């Protein structure tokens, strides 16, 4: 899920 | 010599973060994919919204165009890819097989194959015409952040949070090379237009240009911020020879490919610029940003 | 379905016949050219007069907008084209080289090129940034009535009183096909928004929709009067899919694209309606008429 | 031109 960090 | 990219259009319409923008190979369209489960199509030169494309059940992390500009493929959290007829908006095929969400995708130049990478840690090669999986490559030991076909589709380069980029022979699915000093997570990779080099981003605020033959690092570009997101980078070749990348400080970064100097930063976005793309023939950049911005910006330079 | 275009504004100001009206790609302005040697700018939605643009030494037959709505180009009887900055009204470049009246003009979508057609029987491709003629096509054996780029800029279509319509490869200048000996002069040509069809006017009271790929006539639209003037026609795509044209009986004609039946005739002008244009996002038509009338009318529909 | 017949 590209829009989420780490 | 340095570019002078100025803002031309701001494209609003996505209702969650934007995840990927790509220009069509014929240059006429920009496609955008978003956490809002939607693809939007925009005119590349006037910014004019054209249509929304829908069908995925969860958010979309990537999108890419067939070489004739008639097909799109999307990678989604619903664990599928979908092949879209751009003219009609219809889903032509749903590509099932990944066991976790699909992060990245690309057509090959022939546009009879699709490559995909997933959190399930595998790379898959699909038949465009049938929608069937041809090969599953056990490519990595962590989420695959990017996949890319070289200039003639003979090779695929992949990257992963595991710290590697691997180069695969497309016909056999066998691994040709594994570029390895340290192994910070690799967040993006792609071939240069001539296929000789690969540009790789790691989550230590670093971009690197590798010679694919010798497996040697030729250049490092830094000064941007990249520690959390898989941000797209690009070769800009229509005017000056640049490297272009988004950045977690809400700016678009542009470097001289040769001198590695930051030659322009593009202000405007109000959140992480997760995605950039370079027009195939004009000096135009598209950029896009995460949930507190949700917009796409088209920028134009005289050089 | 039938539309319901109703008159909303009549725009007065040209002191001679008007020759061409065009909406800016951002939907904000309407530009008009005239035999009075002037270009006028009007608000597209309220009709309010904005500015006069002058510099040509003789009448102007055509006008066209760059994709970012910041530039105009005009084709004039003084044998030049001129490129204009719309905000300042200043003449940025004068394009010299045709050996006779310049009749028609258009930017490509990228707006780095201009195509022009002239009574000197040639088509010319010009560089916007420098104003240099890049190529001269010996396109026809009689005055050239229309020139138009397709949606990605790689094709030019031309038409002529010699009876021919030809499609050109932008990059090389080479002729890709002819859609033909007498040939009831071909008075107007343009691509459909999707690039597959070409709409062609012949001076025998006929409009025809051509499949460019197969070279076959798919639709024929009649009812109006067109024996003498090169009348602009359009696709209307914001609401119902129509064909729109002016007419020598002082009416605007609107046909159903698919069934070829007239769905509306617009009444009001008091001379030949030489030019019609369709707003890029709203169901708005601009029409413009010859010496006895000299006005531009705006018409608005709910569909 | 354009605004002249024939």
């Amino acid at each position: 899920c590209r829009t989420l960090p780490f | 010599v340095k570019p002078n990219y100025a803002l031309k259009f701001t494209l609003a319409g996505h209702t969650k973060a934007v995840s990927s923008v790509k220009f069509s190979p014929n240059g006429e369209w920009l496609a955008s994919s978003s956490a809002d489960k939607l693809i939007k199509i925009w005119g590349a030169y006037d910014g004019k919204f054209e249509k929304t494309i829908s069908g995925h059940k969860l958010g979309i992390s990537d999108v890419a165009w067939s070489s004739d500009s008639n097909l799109l493929v999307s990678a989604s959290d619903d664990k599928t890819l979908k092949i879209w007829d751009v003219s009609s908006g219809k889903c032509l095929k749903t590509l099932k097989g990944h066991s976790n969400y699909v992060f990245c995708c690309n057509f090959n130049p022939q546009s009879n194959l699709i490559v995909s990478g997933s959190f399930d840690e595998s790379v898959r090669i699909w038949d465009v015409k049938t929608g069937k999986c041809l090969k599953t490559l056990p490519a990595h030991s962590d989420p695959v952040s990017a996949v890319h076909f070289n200039r003639d589709g003979s090779l695929i380069v992949s990257s992963s949070y595991d710290g590697l980029c691997r180069i695969w022979d497309t016909a056999s699915g066998q691994c040709l090379k594994t570029l390895i000093d340290d192994n910070p997570p690799v967040s993006f990779v792609k071939f240069s237009p001539n296929g000789k080099y690969i540009l790789a981003a790691t989550l230590d605020n670093t971009l690197k240009l590798w010679d694919y033959s010798k497996g040697k690092c030729l250049k490092t570009y830094t000064g941007h911020k990249n520690e959390k997101y898989c941000i797209f980078a690009n070769f800009s070749v229509t005017g000056g020879k640049w490297i272009v990348s988004g950045s977690e400080d809400n700016l678009v970064y542009i470097w001289n490919l040769q001198t590695k100097e930051i030659v322009q930063k593009l202000q405007g976005h109000t959140d992480v610029v997760i995605s950039t793309a370079c027009h195939p023939t004009e000096n135009i950049i598209a950029s896009a940003a995460l949930e507190n911005d949700k917009t796409i910006k088209l920028w134009k330079s005289d050089c």
